[PDB]
């Protein structure tokens, strides 16, 4: 019924297709669609300490995939930390990239 | 330094779109909303070809054959004919050499 479940593993596409320079400042002022990150703190039983492969993000959700299972984890829910294309450790609350997306890449609110 | 992330931003999801679309319609739609805002929001390349796959009516994702449909005919002036599928919506494009 949704496309998760379809296009759960193919981070193949998420990887010949990803490879902007990752980095905290680039973290949420990025396109979460392919950086890979992990769940290491959240409310949910069943999503903390867990590793996917970004997929989604919007006003309401962040995606992760890995295996033959996704990441449901909202970005108010908990921490994503996403690995700089660097080789770095990114630690980054899902909270400040809360929805908006776009309120990085057009910056805070317009007034 | 915003406009800068964004082309790195904005090629990125813009592959994946591609990619996936054809194996991931919902995915590419999805991303294509952030690839929008992307795109004016920092302020980046405009749109020009991917008016070939994308629809200014829904936007969308569509690819010709799937869930999109193109055709060009010559004869005084050729022009091509293109609609989406999910918005069923008639447009058109010449062609010019
Ligand atoms: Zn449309």
């Amino acid at each position: 019924q949704g496309s998760y479940q379809e296009i759960i593993g193919r981070t193949w596409i998420f990887r010949g297709a990803h490879r902007g320079r990752v980095n905290k400042k680039n973290i949420v002022w990025h396109e979460l669609i392919g950086l890979k990150v992990r769940v290491v703190n959240s409310t949910h039983p069943g999503y903390v300490g867990i590793e996917g492969y970004v997929i989604d993000e919007t006003r309401n959700m962040l995606v992760i995939a890995g295996e033959n299972k996704v990441w449901k984890v909202p970005k108010d829910v908990c921490i994503f930390e996403f690995e700089t294309w660097d080789g770095t450790k990114i630690k980054i609350s899902g909270e400040k990239l809360v929805g908006r997306p776009e309120m990085r890449l057009k910056k805070r609110w317009r007034k | 330094e915003k406009k800068r992330i964004a082309k790195e931003r904005i090629d990125i999801l813009f592959s994946l779109a591609e990619r996936v679309f054809p194996y991931s319609p919902e995915l590419a739609k999805r991303y294509v909303e952030l690839a929008l805002l992307v795109q004016q929001k920092a302020k980046v390349k405009i749109p020009r070809k991917w008016k070939r796959r994308y629809c200014k009516k829904c936007h969308a994702f569509l690819v010709p054959g799937i869930n999109a449909r193109v055709r060009l005919r010559q004869k005084r002036m050729p022009h091509i004919v293109v609609k989406c599928l999910e918005c069923g919506h008639i447009m058109r494009y010449p062609y010019i050499k």
